[PDB]
DNA sequence: CTGGAGAATCCCGGTGCCGAGGCCGCTCAATTGGTCGTAGACAGCTCTAGCACCGCTTAAACGCACGTACGCGCTGTCCCCCGCGTTTTAACCGCCAAGGGGATTACTCCCTAGTCTCCAGGCACGTGTCAGATATA
DNA sequence: TATATCTGACACGTGCCTGGAGACTAGGGAGTAATCCCCTTGGCGGTTAAAACGCGGGGGACAGCGCGTACGTGCGTTTAAGCGGTGCTAGAGCTGTCTACGACCAATTGAGCGGCCTCGGCACCGGGATTCTCCAG
């Protein structure tokens, strides 16, 4: 028989897992290349402290996570568990970003 | 150290000169570093005590930023004083909404 | 930094307890944070009364302005006690 | 010239951060738009940060630069001195 | 007719959003301020302009709260504000 | 003084909502708004009186409330 | 006035003195206040321009805080730079909601 | 008592000569100048401090302006300030 | 209505290590001891705005009947995001290799505070006037 | 509304003084040069974790629709808030002391910093019991 988990057990279990851990999530070097790519528009062939870029990744994801908390609350009130783009627009709007 | 003369621990001298070398005001009253350093030592003792307690609550003897995470975020007064502050490698407080959990 | 002082406090509060370097750095950043908060707000507080000296009066009032309730109260207790003890010497 | 390295930050990585962020279910359109939101947020910060670097006329961005930038927007980060 | 629901509301919104004069009764506001102020010192001495500035900041803060609350409602496919919605807004505001 | 939080009546609150652009208001809104406004103002009176008592003054000046609002990141203009 | 010597209006001497004795550092460079007053006077020029347009277009001859209010709320940059500001006696702009 | 009324009125006569001003609007504008004053002076102080400089020059002000104003308004501010400073110190 | 297998997790235990905590020289910054000039503590007093009460005016609050319009639940649809298997590369790390600009020391300077004087710009302060209110024919 | 009379808030005028401009000295912040190196960049090369892809498919987003309560609004009721007016006085602000305190310089010296141990908390690991879950009952 196909060993299959129900929609949510592994997902929430993974949520709990990363709620226990404290390390950075996404891939590092492609992200650093994105950093240099965006950085091209100001000066070409820039030197970067790797740890500063790591700090950028940490603070950026902390920001993203906080946004996920707020849009998550928006989903909670709107009878959803699914985040939508307009919810992000609401959250950033209330924050004052547009 | 003037702290030891007062029976304290934070360096009144370094902070005090940082007040002169920090461009905040033209002159600094004598009681200001004593009073201020006292406030930092007390609040510091609060932070270390909560971090120590939280470290013991996790079968660890060494305090790591995760202990700063649950200790600070489980303290209302630090959460309110640091509502715009997120520290490095702190992570997230575990909290899953009831409507998200399965209904066993 | 502030490592040696935080470790002294560690020996006073939890002697059988260690701390990571990263957390000690967090503590150093917090010390600098609180320092600019009190120094800036106390500085403008002194400016409001057009005073050029920040004394115990201004620091005390500034602490009650900046610090929330119970922590401020105990800060006044420990602070005022401490200033009394060192100033009488 | 490198292009679309923001697509290097992939869909499951977004699922990683979002799942640590407390998200349980994710619309398919969330991923690219969220990459755009992240890009916007970074540009709000990285431009000002590199502007701090350019004031010193240096070619190496220091950690202090990102400290001052994050502090400037009230998104203080501890852990660097 | 009986002045249909919404027309009088929208015109009233236009009129008072079109104007700028103060809208809260002065004596209840001032006495309320002094009454709450009693919990530190009874019988405060106040500048009238101070009372007016508190009325200004207060009403701007409340109106802004209605703006964010209303946007949360409209986003939430509603047009009727609820207290829990306000609590949600302030939580999103960080209160 | 007693019960002056109800002196800022519900019609005045409606005037705010019209100035805020609101069409329908729950009946429980008014008291919750009085609570939020209450805590908010308590914050204003607290630090404001701290400035007044600090200067050994009996009268609250306008500049003090300006400083208080500025501390709370909501700058108020209108005083030269 | 040195402003007129530079072809400006805001007081170079007063701004220069208050900035030097602004308690940030004992010494302040000479061109910084001129640059400062130039930028602020420029800012003054666009806001007085938008306000003038507002009074003229609203059949008014004296500028009041209301014209400042919709002046700011109609200018994206003024809204951005003054995002933490509360305008005394200004009211709000009637931004009309879609459902309303 | 110091104020900025007269200069704002002269600039008003420079932009819209046929437009007048209420006293309250002049006062609130003076408060606005006080705000801009505090923001720029504070940020410039921070900028000079971060690299430990004890003199505020035109470069620190320029960089600070570039930090506070997003894009074209900063471009016109730097343009006008640069023209003003250059033109003044060159005559 | 609930237990059975088995993946996930807890726990027990064993291994290695490198980061953490403790030691050891080595300065220089914190402390003292005065000194100098002044910010500010101090006492008494004006006036004036805040307070406080009287009295007239009416704007504003309150209550009720009514209807609708708004929230909300039931019920129904369906497609899209979760789950899992599969392939693929390109992420990760260790290593190799070059070298720039950051950090340091020192040189050289030119730029701003401080003194002192001087005076017209800038502040306070009435005066005209025109935008606009009022009466009668 | 003509005409004629009547007002008030702001434009325009005045007198007085005090804050900024000149020019100089003096000391020191900043640009500049040179120079070492260490971390930064960029390559090779092996291993494999992980993204991509795709195939179900149950379930969550969403619509329709129907029910019902409650909040708005008109209209009539009721009134204390607001203005003016009168009168008082605490205390903001002023005026006049007068100095002990905080900055400063120089001299002192031990705390605190950088480099260097070395060992055990914790990561990693492997193995068995328990727990939790999905899918059977």
């Amino acid at each position: 028989k196909p060993h299959r988990y129900r929609p949510g057990t592994v997902a929430l279990r993974e949520i709990r897992r990363y709620q226990k851990s404290t390390e950075l999530l996404i891939r590092k070097l492609p992200f650093q290349r994105l950093v240099r790519e965006i950085a091209q528009d100001f000066k070409t062939d820039l030197r970067f402290q790797s740890s500063a870029v790591m700090a950028l990744q940490e603070a950026s994801e902390a920001y993203l996570v906080a946004l996920f908390e707020d849009t998550n609350l928006c989903a909670i009130h709107a009878k959803r568990v699914t985040i939508m783009p307009k919810d992000i627009q609401l959250a950033r709007r209330i924050r004052g970003e547009r | 150290t003037r702290s030891s003369r007062a029976g304290l621990q934070f360096p009144v001298g370094r902070v005090h000169r940082l007040l002169r070398k920090g461009n905040y005001a033209e002159r600094v009253g004598a009681g200001a570093p004593v009073y201020l350093a006292a406030v930092l030592e007390y609040l510091t003792a609060e932070i270390l005590e909560l971090a120590g307690n939280a470290a013991r609550d996790n079968k660890k003897t060494r305090i790591i930023p995760r202990h700063l995470q649950l200790a600070v975020r489980n303290d209302e007064e630090l959460n309110k004083l640091l509502g715009r502050v997120t520290i490095a490698q702190g992570g997230v407080l575990p909290n899953i909404q009831s409507v998200l959990l399965p209904k066993k | 930094s502030y490592a040696i002082y935080v470790y002294k406090v560690l020996k006073q509060v939890h002697p059988d307890t260690g701390i990571s370097s990263k957390a000690m750095s967090i503590m150093n950043s917090f010390v600098n944070d609180v320092f600019e908060r009190i120094a800036g707000e106390a500085s403008r507080l002194a400016h409001y009364n057009k005073r050029s000296t920040i004394t115990s009066r201004e620091i005390q009032t500034a602490v009650r302005l900046l610090l929330p309730g119970e922590l401020a109260k105990h800060a006044v207790s420990e602070g005022t006690k401490a200033v009394t003890k060192y100033t009488s010497a | 010239v490198l292009r679309d390295n923001i697509q290097g930050i992939t869909k499951p990585a977004i699922r990683r951060l979002a799942r640590r962020g407390g998200v349980k279910r994710i619309s398919g359109l969330i991923y690219e738009e969220t990459r755009g939101v992240l890009k916007v947020f970074l540009e709000n910060v990285i431009r000002d940060a590199v502007t701090y670097t350019e004031h010193a006329k240096r070619k190496t961005v220091t950690a202090m630069d990102v400290v001052y930038a994050l502090k400037r927007q009230g998104r203080t980060l501890y852990g660097f001195g």
